[PDB]
């Protein structure tokens, strides 16, 4: 009766996807407004489909940004390999998607694993999205990584079983957000 | 049962000295405080000597010979890490024993000064021991900062209270909301006694002109249309006293008192002054003006003449509020 | 999906609910904020139902951003420019009703920019409306780069609001990351 009915909630145990285009400005450049929507739509498209496989869901798709979950609706242990298996072929598939810009398109991934608050805000046209501080950082790790290189932090390796050969990431030394909290990140090989 | 009750009302009305008065009441680590004791002291001395100058007409010294403890105590006004060495105390009562300094203090309503300097300033020789361990009263009396959120709960007669106690200064207002979904009741503290003077924020706005738009502001709130107020019209004491030394007068500062007489529903205290019941069922009816416009029996008000730091009147009314949680089914 | 000739976009985020946003076992690790937050978001959707505002489409938000646009529902003329703007004036009217109820200063702050844009949905997963173009990153860049309280357009979008009744001053001149130094304006109140 007093607020609105907020229709979220916590989730404990999940890992938040984040990926971006590098260099879209300056491909924006050369091809027209619909070329790009062609190449975006194609690799999403492509990127949605990849998601079912890897048991990710996809939150939102925000232009040249790409940003899935895993651990949801219902929850899984396995959450943070899902991820990681989710970006690796999100990495192979922009290379396959390379093929039809004929241009240098490279995908960053960041990934974090924590807690989030899901579900949709307002009144009209609802999307799909999540919230937290460890969500903020998510996006950092995305902003703050390397390119065709999926970027992990300390918590996402700790669920990560220690299953695949990381290097230091050094993303204190590539985002101010991840320096300014001492996160210590790591990078797939 | 579970009841979530939240503590509003602006700067230094007496929300945290309840929370307190839980903890003395329903619910080794004394020793932390002792420190903040003797800040506080420390501040409430160099606060009125401070303020001496600074006023129309300067108030001057009664001995001329204090001047170099007022030299002393304003010399370590800033000093980060005191020690409080004896000498500190002593030239600290020495200044409290100086008369012009009690006039000084008698006209604190123009500076801003904390509630318990007469209090601590009365037991520097009592504090200035180091045997020396701090009372209830004076856990009471200690003034400390509230910025933040804090949650303690407690238990009476199996029935279980969670208390929130705020930050209730301006700056500290934007936190409040996140206390507004599933809030059984409001408390809503107010310094009845701080009428004839102006809060720390800007150092103009009368305190309780401030704390009747926040309640206006509480009471007509968008996400508050059905959580009832307890009321609680704290500093009786403060108040009953500055009332009949009749110094400051009410009608000086809230001119409306000139018109306003006693009700009939009135119920004073056993033997107390009819200009008390006067004033303080004045500053009752101020809040129940402000509440007997909206709402519309969808949330209630109610009021309370209290005196936060008195053990006794706290647990008496406290009682009074476990009833009304109960009685309108919250 | 379809472009369009000249469609009016609209960013306008909330900065200072950043720093607000905090978790706790206080707050319920931050969803008592989204509570607000989801206030606001339905305070600002409220007006898409208006009657001097029913031509305007919502198309998104990105975390506390509310991002709309105008002229989305054709084959004075650029009549759509001005209510976009008169929009942006309402949704601070209900964000200063927000800041009195909520004990905040909360402050929006616009970008505004019209042209060219294409339209239409991306995404197997869930397909959602959204617009793409030059016009709606640099209507989104008259947002990064604003100021709270005031409306950032380009000098093209200045030109016609002058036609319409407004006046403006000039900022100055701000990179345009990718399309260069641009000259931008601020709406006078
Ligand atoms: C000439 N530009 C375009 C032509 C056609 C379609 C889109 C664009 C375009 O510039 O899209 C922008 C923005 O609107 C579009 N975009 C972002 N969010 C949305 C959105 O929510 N809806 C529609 N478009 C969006 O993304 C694109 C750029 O992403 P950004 O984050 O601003 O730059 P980056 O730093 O990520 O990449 P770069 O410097 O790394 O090369
Ligand atoms: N004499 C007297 N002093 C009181 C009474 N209630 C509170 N005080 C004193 O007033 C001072 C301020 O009380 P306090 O509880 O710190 O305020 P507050 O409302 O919590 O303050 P804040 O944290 O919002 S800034 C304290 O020194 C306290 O002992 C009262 O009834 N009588
Ligand atoms: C709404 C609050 C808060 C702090 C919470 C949050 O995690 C975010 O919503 C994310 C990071 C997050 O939800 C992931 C998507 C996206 C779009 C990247 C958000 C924005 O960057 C928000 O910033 C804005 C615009 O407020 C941000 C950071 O805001
Ligand atoms: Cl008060
Ligand atoms: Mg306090
Ligand atoms: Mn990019
Ligand atoms: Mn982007």
């Amino acid at each position: 009766m007093m607020f609105h009915k907020i229709y979220i909630q916590k989730h404990d145990n999940v890992s938040i996807l984040f990926a971006d285009i590098e260099g879209f400005t300056s491909l924006a450049s050369q091809c027209t407004a619909q070329e790009l929507v062609m190449t975006l739509n194609e690799l999403f498209a492509r990127f949605d489909k990849l998601a079912a496989e890897n048991h990710c869901l996809r939150i939102k798709i925000l232009g040249d940004c790409y940003y899935c979950v895993s651990g949801l609706p219902e929850a899984r242990a396995d959450h943070a390999h899902c991820c990681v298996e989710m970006g690796m072929d999100m990495i192979e598939a922009i290379s396959l998607v390379r093929e039809m810009t004929g241009v240098n398109v490279n995908m960053r991934v960041g990934i974090h694993s924590g807690r989030v608050h899901c579900g949709v805000l307002g009144l009209r046209k609802w999307q799909f999205d999540v919230w937290s501080n460890d969500v903020t950082l998510a996006n950092h790790m995305e902003a703050g990584g390397k390119a065709g290189r999926i970027h992990i932090t300390k918590a996402t390796l700790s669920y990560l079983n220690g299953d695949y050969e990381v290097e230091p990431g050094c993303g204190g030394e590539r985002n101010a957000y991840l320096k300014e909290h001492s996160i210590e990140t790591f990078l797939i090989l | 049962a579970t009841h979530r009750l939240l503590l509003l009302g602006a700067g230094e009305s007496g929300k945290s000295t309840i929370v307190k008065q839980m903890r003395i009441l329903h619910v080794g680590e004394k020793a932390t405080k002792v420190q903040d004791i003797k800040n506080n002291l420390k501040e409430a001395i160099e606060t009125i000597v401070a303020a001496m100058s600074n006023l129309v007409p300067p108030v001057e010294l009664a001995n001329p010979e204090n001047q170099f403890r007022v030299d002393y105590i304003l010399s370590v006004m800033n000093v980060p890490d005191f020690d409080f060495p004896p000498e500190f105390y002593e030239h600290a009562k020495a200044l409290w024993e100086d008369e012009g300094v009690r006039a000084c203090y008698e006209r604190s309503n123009e500076y801003q000064l904390i509630d318990c300097a007469q209090y601590f300033l009365d037991k520097i020789d009592v504090i200035k021991q180091d045997d020396y361990v701090p009372s209830d009263q004076d856990l009471l009396r200690c003034r400390v900062l509230t910025s933040g959120i804090f949650e303690t709960k407690f238990q009476v007669d199996k029935v279980n209270f969670h208390m929130f106690d705020v930050g209730g200064q301006r700056d500290e207002r934007r936190k409040w909301i996140q206390c507004f979904n599933d809030v059984t009741a409001i408390i809503f503290v107010v310094a009845s006694s701080s009428y004839n003077m102006v809060i720390r924020e800007d150092n103009q706005t009368n305190r309780l002109q401030e704390a009747l738009n926040l309640f206006k502001s509480i009471w007509n709130n968008r996400w508050l249309r059905t959580i009832s107020v307890i009321l609680f019209l704290n500093k009786q004491d403060l108040l009953a006293e500055k009332v009949l030394a009749g110094k400051s007068k009410i009608e000086d500062y809230f001119p409306e008192f000139a018109r306003y007489t006693t009700p009939e529903d009135a119920t004073p205290e056993p033997g107390e002054d009819p200009r008390v019941t006067r004033a303080k069922y004045f500053i009752r009816d101020e809040f129940l003006r402000i509440s007997t416009a909206s709402g519309d029996g969808r949330h209630y008000c109610y009021p309370h003449f209290t005196c936060a730091v008195d053990t006794e009147n706290i647990r008496r009314v406290f009682n009074d509020c476990r009833d009304i949680i109960q009685r309108m089914h919250l | 999906h379809q472009s369009y000739d000249c469609v009016c976009v609209m960013f306008a985020s909330i900065p200072d609910f950043k720093e607000f946003y905090t978790e706790s076992d206080v707050n319920k690790e931050g969803l008592e904020c989204l509570r607000l937050l989801n206030e606001i978001i339905a305070d600002f959707d409220d007006l898409l139902s208006k009657p001097k505002f029913s031509g305007v489409e919502k198309i998104k938000t990105i975390g506390s951003t509310y991002m709309a646009a105008t002229g989305l529902s054709a084959i004075r003329q650029y009549m759509h420019i001005g209510t976009m703007v008169e929009f942006a004036y309402a949704l601070v009217g209900k964000l200063d009703a927000i800041n009195k109820h909520s004990f905040n200063d909360f402050k929006l702050r616009v970008g505004i920019n019209h042209g060219p844009v294409i339209a239409g949905v991306i995404g197997a997963q869930k397909p959602q409306y959204d617009i793409w173009g030059n016009t709606v990153n640099v209507a989104s860049r008259m947002d990064s780069t604003g100021v709270l309280d005031k409306i950032q357009v380009t000098e093209e979008t200045s030109l016609i609001l002058q036609t319409l009744g407004y006046t403006c001053t000039c900022r100055g001149i701000i990179n345009v990351k990718g399309k260069g130094d641009l000259k931008t304006y601020f709406v006078n109140t």
